[PDB]
């Protein structure tokens, strides 16, 4: 939740807060087998809006 | 006094709160305003508008300020 | 400060603010 400002800027507090300590969105790369699907499946579906 | 748990760095007024001490001023009651107190803790500077204590002074002062309502006025009769 | 209007009944004395029916001009 509570982090610091690495570069001290004049007139700005050096203590920032994350909003809910929520950092969402991290993940890893793909292998050759996780990629067959997501390929051999983007070939069966046609997007639609 | 540091306002927050702050990392090393140069002094910045946005991170430090200045510690004052106290303050004593001089006040004199005016012709229409009464002053009380000296500004110290527990003895703060306060003011209140003083009205004429003339018996027929319809003007009065409740706990919310001056009042002159139409009820107590000797309307024509 | 009291508004110096011609018919402003509010007047300032050494004791305090005063208003009296003497100034209030009932229509009689």
């Amino acid at each position: 939740t509570d982090g610091t400002l690495v570069t001290p800027v004049p007139g700005i507090s050096s203590a920032v807060t994350a909003y809910g300590g929520n950092f969402c969105g991290g993940s890893d790369e793909e292998e050759c087998e996780q990629f067959r699907t997501r390929y051999l499946q983007r070939l069966q579906y046609q997007p639609r809006f | 006094t540091a306002r927050t748990d702050l990392p090393p760095g140069p002094f910045d007024p946005a991170n430090w709160q200045e510690i004052s001490v106290e303050g004593l001023v001089e006040v004199v009651d005016s012709a229409t305003i009464d002053f009380t107190g000296t500004g110290a803790a527990g003895d703060p500077v306060s003011a209140d508008v003083k009205l004429d204590p003339d018996p027929d002074n319809l003007l009065s002062a409740t706990a919310n300020g001056l009042i002159l309502t139409a009820d107590n006025i000797p309307f024509p009769d």
